[PDB]
């Protein structure tokens, strides 16, 4: 809900907000993961596809 | 080498492989033949043309 300016922020900016375990044979999700690297567009403007 | 992280990780010390390599062993070996009427005139002297 916030600004166009802070939500560009927060979303490069490592939130790591709906992440999700990478290699991990069962779909989890991850304890705060800075090892890998992900970025989620479906988080930010909202639509799946 | 090491890349020193700065996030919370566990760090890997200085590693050092060390692997061996063996050699192979190849032992090749035809079989050739002589007739023992060509070595009776190899191992002898001639006085005829």
């Amino acid at each position: 809900n916030r600004g166009l300016y802070n939500m560009v922020n927060e979303y490069s900016q490592r939130l790591g907000g709906h992440p999700a375990t990478s290699n991990t044979e069962v779909q989890f999700v991850v304890i705060a993961g800075t090892d890998v690297f992900l970025e989620q567009p479906c988080s930010f403007l909202q639509e799946a596809f | 080498p090491t890349i020193a992280h700065g996030d919370g990780r566990r760090p890997s010390k200085q590693r050092t492989f060390i692997v061996v390599k063996n050699c192979h062993k190849h032992h090749i070996s035809t079989e050739m033949e002589l007739s023992m009427l060509d070595l009776e005139i190899l191992h002898s002297i001639p006085e005829t043309p």
